[PDB]
Order: C-alpha cells, then structure tokens, then sequence
C-alpha cells in the first residue's frame, strides 16, 4: 500500500486548533479475510474434516 | 510477402506445461471425530465401597 501526503503531513503535528492533526498522528494497517470451511456432524459430534 | 498482420486469427493460445514455481506440499491435519471429548454425564455411575 502507499500513503496520502495528507497522510505523511498530518503524522507530523503543529495543526491549529480544531483541526484533528494539532498532535502527532500514528497509523495502523489491518487485514480481515473471509474463507470457506466444511463442518462435518455426525452420532453427536463435531469436527473439521479437512480443518 | 504473404504476411498480412488484419487477420486477428490469435490462434489458440499456449499450453502451460509447467510453472515456474512449485507447489510445496502441507502436512495434512484433521480434528475432532466419533470420540471427540465431548461432556454427556448420561449415568455418573455409582461405585459401591468395597471396604
């Protein structure tokens, strides 16, 4: 991924008042997967057959 | 010099033989069966003191 100048000038702080980036501003990347799977019920019991 | 470029004739394509890069091969791993831990309590029992 690449950042925004917006992005990499806010890090830094000195914002006047009432503008969210007065303070330094720190950043963090996170990823969410969504996946498929098999649930296998049998006699009362539960597994993953392949897992 | 019978080389017409017009025709889009693009053939059929190219059989990929092989990849340039192999596939490793995981470990596979199952979980939980018939006899999967599972909590039932159906008799408690009851165990008489022999002495």
């Amino acid at each position: 991924v690449t950042m925004s100048p917006e992005s990499v000038v806010a890090a830094a702080g000195g914002g006047n008042n009432n503008s969210g980036y007065n303070e330094p501003q720190r950043f963090a990347l996170v990823v969410i997967a969504v996946n498929h799977n098999v649930i296998r019920i049998m006699n009362g019991s539960m597994g993953f057959p392949i897992l | 010099g019978a080389n017409p470029f017009r025709p889009p004739l693009a053939h059929q394509g190219l059989s990929k033989a092989h990849v340039v890069k192999t596939a490793v091969s995981v470990a596979n791993r199952s979980a939980g069966a018939e006899p999967f831990v599972t909590r039932n309590d159906p008799r408690a029992l009851a165990m008489e003191l022999a002495n």
